[PDB]
């Protein structure tokens, strides 16, 4: 919390001119970059230890005799999608795009089913790019 | 710059209509030469 | 461990499919079971478990293509409208090429092999 907080204060200590992201890319080709790099390194590493420790304590608590979170039969699929971590969301997206690519190759280059071809209309395609390209990983 | 050090130099420059001619030079020079400075295009082409 | 053992046991049940003429094949029935269990994927707990689940799905999807496609499409819609739900992370991504969120503490799994990406070779 304190390291990530200092990182937050560090990024808040960046003077912001009128937004010209060309200059933002120009900054690649300064001590500020190294110090933000170090602060992010500490914050992300500490997250890594925190995550392994949480996984370890969950494993130990389960081994003690306790049980993990149970999926109730009354659970709405949409709220548990909403109450799922974004990292879980990105990972499962990557897996299911792998699955969809497997289906596409599974057609062996033949006709893709027309159901998804009709499904990938203008608005759905636009919405998926609009939601992923701004925020998703490059991969 | 050196020949315009004295006040009388400026006064004579105004007297014989130098300022109108220099302003005309501004219009012609600004209208004439196109910028050659490395713009955004060069920046975006640098990393390609 | 339990998920991997279960995957192995179902694979064995696939391997010995010398079913009787009155005995239906194991493929379609397991497939509709995975289709039934599709809805609880975002509520899962373990990356390796769902990984093996996806391994089985990837192998057995040859039996039926329409149902899995429409179900995954619904998943696409849902998780795409959900994923978009702060400027700081995007700022870090743009200014420094640094993608992973530093404030969100929870991670799920790690991928590591010893072998940005230049797409010129990809082109």
């Amino acid at each position: 919390n304190l390291a990530c907080h200092r990182l937050e204060t560090l990024l808040q200590s960046i003077d912001l001119p009128p937004l010209n992201s060309a200059n933002n890319a120009q900054y690649f080709l300064v001590e500020e970059d190294s110090r933000v790099f170090s602060a992010y390194q500490d914050c992300i590493q500490l997250q890594l230890q925190l995550n392994l420790a949480h996984n370890a304590v969950q494993r130990l608590k389960v081994a003690l005799g306790a049980s993990r979170k149970m999926l109730s039969e009354t659970s709405n699929p949409e709220d548990l999608i909403q109450t799922s971590s974004t990292e879980q969301l990105r990972t499962i997206i990557r897996y299911l795009l792998d699955t969809l690519l497997s289906l596409l190759h599974a057609s062996n280059g033949h006709s893709v089913p027309a159901v998804l071809q009709s499904t990938f209309h203008a608005q759905a395609c636009e919405e998926l790019f609009k939601h992923l390209c701004i925020s998703g990983t490059p991969k | 710059l050196r020949v315009l050090d004295t006040s009388d130099a400026l006064k004579a420059f105004h007297d014989m209509g130098g300022v109108q001619l220099i302003c005309n030079n501004m219009v012609t020079s600004t209208r004439a030469i196109v910028n050659t400075a490395r713009s955004m295009v060069s920046t975006i082409m640098k990393f390609l | 461990s339990i998920a991997h053992k279960c995957a192995r046991f179902l694979a064995l049940c696939i391997s010995n499919g010398k079913c009787d003429p009155c005995q239906p094949a194991f493929g379609p029935v397991l497939l509709k079971a995975l289709l039934d269990n599709m809805s609880f994927l975002p509520a899962a707990t373990t990356g390796g478990s769902v990984y093996w689940y996806f391994v089985l799905l990837n192998y057995v999807k040859d039996e039926d293509l329409a149902g899995c496609s429409t179900a995954c499409a619904s998943l696409l819609t849902a998780v795409s409208r959900q994923l978009q739900d702060t400027p700081m992370e995007a700022l870090l991504q743009t200014r420094y090429g640094l993608y992973s969120s530093p404030f969100d503490p929870v991670l799920f799994d790690l991928e590591m092999s010893g072998s940005e990406i230049d797409l010129s070779d990809v082109l």
